[PDB]
RNA sequence: AAGGUAAGUAU
RNA sequence: ACUCUGGUUUCUCUUCAGAUCGCAUAAAUCUUUCGCCUUUUACUAAAGAUUUCCGUGGAGAGGAACAACUCUGAGUC
């Protein structure tokens, strides 16, 4: 029921993504009430206990913090934004925008799996990293 | 093939890829009936005028059979007026071709 | 359109061209633009316009 | 009450607008900008007031920008029924007797001008004399006399209450 | 329209 | 034949829509099926329900312009 810590101040997420040591730390941009997004915070809740270790989820809010809104261009819902080792990281799973993931997992171990990927990669000390699943077909037949 | 066009007509009736402009696959005016087929135009006993049809082509379209039964209904004087009204009419005709590649 | 008007006014072709060019551009947006990939649905009015066009 | 303004003024502001890659009309700022929120509308009136082939000229009034940024044109294009089929159709005729006597004919220029072409200055070439002549046929003087004395025009019979109301 | 930005490194 | 009768052009403003608002006709979103299908822009094509959009009428109000010329019915005429 979005109890995960979010950013009450736009600064404070600044300071909060300066202040990470080999951890990668998710900030999900967003609003909790959207549907989509509360979607998207309930599986970022169920991949938290999981994966506390090294990946730190850290929600904020558009309309509290607007600032971060024309910085990476945060016009859409469910965007998750990778900013990790203090460098936005390059993820790539067939889209058009390889950083930014605006839509709600299908499934958790999904997440998991491009959570754990992300942390290699940014531990290896690339920019830039691709996903073993593509998302440019849903799937849906 | 008009007893089997209604042979199976009756057995009918009982038993992206972007596109220039449209197909002749979606015509429906194919009836096999003469009767419907062929459709005896509406002339209004040489009142017929289409639009877009040529005024003169469709006076030479015209089946001509009101206008025969006319002159034969036509008297002696009917048709004296018929004739003079015919001459003003060509030589009217005449006076616009001359206009025209003068 | 406009620049076709322009044209005509400063003399070069004459009107009866200009009403035929016109009807061309007026039928003819589809081949002009191809707003096909534009929009879809305009397809459906270039087709039609077409069909209008081959009447006249 | 607001009343109409000449030509001249609009035409220097246009001028002096006339490109905003310079530093010129930069200061415009969200009130140029407001303006282009309605772009597509006027163009639907410039689509609209579009002049007929008998329409050699027409003086439409507009609506312009302060700055010049848009101009909109203020006409709900009306004709009456019967005046309008009937010009069409004397244009019918005369575009047929055209192709019968015109052995070849000639379309235009995919663009009119150059793809570079720089906008035309009303000033220089637009208000050239030369009109060219419309489309107008020559009718029967006898049969019509009801016709020609208003025939062939934009807004017909106009300001003539025995007919029609006027503006 | 697109689903086709390698990242890294100091200037 | 006698007394009162009293404008129409217009400009806007605010309402209500009966009336094929319009003797013309678009688009957007949503919903169910059809071709679906490769993700959205999208589609195909119909139905259903909205919305915007070009427009319009009724009615009322306020100024300008013909407001003095009355139109016209009533006034046993």
């Amino acid at each position: 029921s979005y109890m995960l810590p979010h950013l009450h101040n736009g600064w404070q997420v600044d300071q909060a993504i300066l202040s990470e040591e080999d951890r990668v730390v998710v900030i999900r941009f967003g609003h909790d009430w959207d549907p989509t997004c509360m979607k998207m915070d309930e599986v970022l809740y169920s991949i938290a206990e999981k994966v506390k270790n090294f990946a730190v989820i850290y929600l904020v809010d558009i309309t509290e913090v607007p600032d971060f809104n024309k910085m990476y261009e945060l016009y859409d819902p469910c965007t998750v934004m990778f900013f990790f080792r203090n460098k936005h990281i390059m993820i790539d799973l067939g889209t058009g925008n390889n950083n930014k993931i605006n839509w709600a997992m299908e499934d958790k171990q999904e997440m998991v799996d491009i959570i754990e990927t992300v942390y290699r990669g940014a531990r290896k000390g690339r920019g830039l990293v691709v996903s073993p699943k593509d998302y440019s077909t849903k799937y849906r037949y | 093939k008009d007893k089997s066009k209604e042979l199976h007509a009756i057995k009918e009736r009982y038993l992206r890829k972007f596109v220039f402009e449209w197909d002749a696959s979606e015509d429906t005016s194919i009836d096999y009936n003469p009767l419907y087929k062929e459709r005896h135009q509406v002339q209004l006993l040489g009142r017929g005028f289409i639009a877009g049809i040529d005024l003169k082509q469709q006076k030479r379209e015209q089946s001509r059979f009101y206008g025969d039964l006319m002159e034969k209904r036509r008297t002696l004087e009917e048709k004296e007026q018929e004739e003079a009204r015919l001459r003003k009419l060509r030589k009217k005709e005449a006076k616009q071709r001359w206009d025209d590649r003068h | 359109v406009v620049d076709s008007h322009v044209q005509y006014r400063l003399g070069n072709v004459d009107a009866f061209q200009l009403a035929d060019g016109l009807q061309y551009i007026f039928a003819h947006v589809g081949q002009l633009t191809g707003m096909y990939r534009y929009k879809y649905k305009l397809m459906r009015q270039i087709r039609m316009c077409k069909d209008l066009k081959h009447l006249i | 009450q607001k009343e109409d303004m000449p030509p001249e003024h609009v035409r220097k502001i246009i001028r002096d607008h006339g490109d905003m890659t310079n530093r010129k009309f930069r200061h415009d700022k969200r009130v140029y900008l407001g303006a282009l929120k309605y772009m597509p509308h006027a163009v639907l009136k410039l689509l609209e007031n579009m002049p007929m082939p008998w329409e050699q000229i027409r003086d439409v009034p507009v609506l312009y920008h302060i700055t010049g940024a848009i101009s909109f044109v203020n006409e709900i294009p009306w004709v009456i029924e019967p005046v309008y089929i009937s010009q069409w159709g004397s244009m019918w005729i005369m575009m047929r007797r055209e192709k019968r006597d015109r052995r070849h004919f000639k379309r235009m220029r995919f663009p009119p001008f150059d793809d570079e072409e720089p906008p035309l200055d009303y000033a220089d070439n637009i208000l050239d004399v030369e009109p060219l002549e419309a489309i107008q046929l020559e009718l029967d003087p006898e049969e019509d006399a009801p016709v020609l004395d208003w025939f062939y025009d934009h807004q017909p019979l106009r300001d003539s209450r025995k007919y029609v109301n006027g503006s």
